[PDB]
């Protein structure tokens, strides 16, 4: 699901919930603030 | 608040630690003036805990006492076959205790004690931040730490539990080839690349495949030797120089550990100065009963010494390559870190193997991990 993604795409997720990855280096990070994230969104 | 967060390397035999200021990272050197600091720890015979440098650097005849390559135990299990094939090299004592290695060492006073891999490793973090601190002019608590990209779970948060033993909350564990790409300031570029970081250090020896989307990094494929790095450069260099000397006097140096100490401390230097010179000179006074070493090693010599090792780092690329279905022309950017790659040799295999393509440059290979660390660590 969230891994099949491209990064826009994780970026487009949480640039629409106000939301921002602080040092988020690798595709992972997106992936893992989303899915804790979801609940709230 | 968490004040000034600085970036770690947190390596197999040397550490590093920077922090960003001004738009760019100051690698920090320590109070022996190094900006590497090796990961080392060790005892007085008056029971005086010594760390880095002066750990290393301490002529001793129980080399068993003198800790090292913790970070090759950390978060590994004692029934682990990387501990047991590790400990077999190791001069120091490392028995089972609560299913994990633990490292015994005399401490001074015909005392004894145990330690786990990460309250070693939590002494060189305490170190680094002892480092960070005199040139701060404050305290730090706060720390990016990096691990190498084939670390696990456990191996991941034993490293951060080095941390808290040692004072520091480790807020981003990230991948040593991702340190070194961002170093470079590679996820600040438009597009998608393909990035290769040739990793040879002290100990270890790493190659990854990364690419880079839209800002964002992602390891796709690893290759290397864990038993391959500078140290074995050094180790060809000291056995040619025991047996020059055995052929020349008739003594064989190999049971004295001070001796053997002064020995690989001058082939250290001595291959450095061989990736700018096509000779180095080895001068001892007093490295054996009282009698005085002096030879001299060149490039070529050094090289011929080494030659099958060197080529030796050319197959893991091949692996990663093919592993990826990349032609050497994909590659975009190729990434040096450690020392090793100044090596001559080294760097014509790697520019022979790419086609002539120039790798990045412009941040010394030992620290660009660090250096990473603490462009990340800048932003928290
Ligand atoms: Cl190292
Ligand atoms: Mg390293």
């Amino acid at each position: 699901d969230l891994r099949k993604m491209r990064v826009a795409e994780l970026k487009q997720i949480l640039h629409s919930w106000g939301e921002e990855c602080r040092a988020c280096a690798e595709k992972t990070d997106y992936v893992n603030l989303i899915q804790e994230l979801a609940p709230k969104y | 608040d968490v004040g000034t967060v600085v970036g770690i390397d947190l390596g197999t035999t040397y550490s590093c630690v920077g922090v960003f200021k001004n738009g760019r990272v100051e690698i920090i050197a320590n109070d022996q003036g190094n900006r590497i600091t090796p990961s080392y720890v060790a005892f007085t015979p008056e029971g005086e805990r010594l760390i880095g440098d002066a750990a290393k650097n301490q002529l001793t005849s129980n080399p068993e006492n003198t800790v090292f390559d913790a970070k090759r135990l950390i978060g590994r299990t004692w029934n682990d076959p990387s501990v047991q094939q590790d400990i077999k090299f190791l001069p120091f004592k490392v028995v089972e205790k609560k299913t994990k290695p633990y490292i015994q060492v005399d401490i001074g006073g015909g005392q004894t004690k145990t330690f786990a891999p990460e309250e070693i490793s939590a002494m060189v973090l305490t170190k680094m931040k002892e480092t960070a601190e005199a040139y701060l002019g404050k305290k730090v608590t706060h720390a990016v730490v990096t691990v190498p990209a084939y670390f696990n779970d456990a191996q991941r948060q034993a490293t951060k539990d080095a941390g808290t033993i040692a004072g520091l909350n480790v807020m981003r564990i990230i991948n040593e080839p991702t340190a070194a790409a961002i170093a470079y300031g590679l996820d600040k570029r438009e597009g998608e690349k393909n990035i290769l970081v040739f990793d040879l250090g002290g100990g270890t020896f790493d190659v990854s495949l990364l690419t880079i989307d839209n800002g964002v990094f992602e390891v796709v494929a690893t290759n290397g030797d864990t038993h391959l790095g500078g140290e074995d450069f050094d180790q060809r260099v000291m056995e040619h120089f025991i047996k020059l000397y055995k052929k020349k006097t008739g003594k064989d140096v190999r049971k004295d550990n001070r001796a053997v100490q002064k020995l690989r401390r001058e082939v250290e230097k001595a291959k450095r100065a061989l990736s700018s010179q096509h000779q180095a000179r080895i001068e001892i006074e007093s490295f054996y009963e009282g009698e005085d070493f002096s030879e001299t090693l060149t490039r070529a010599k050094f090289e011929e010494l080494n030659m099958d090792l060197f080529r030796s780092t050319m197959k893991p690329v091949q692996k990663v390559l093919e592993d990826s279905d990349l032609k050497k022309s994909d590659i975009d950017e190729i990434v040096l870190v450690g020392g090793s790659t100044r090596i001559p040799k080294i760097q014509q295999l790697v520019k022979e193997f790419f086609n002539g393509k120039e790798p990045s440059r412009g941040i010394n290979p030992d620290e660009a991990v660090a250096y990473g660390a603490a462009v990340q660590a800048g932003v928290l």
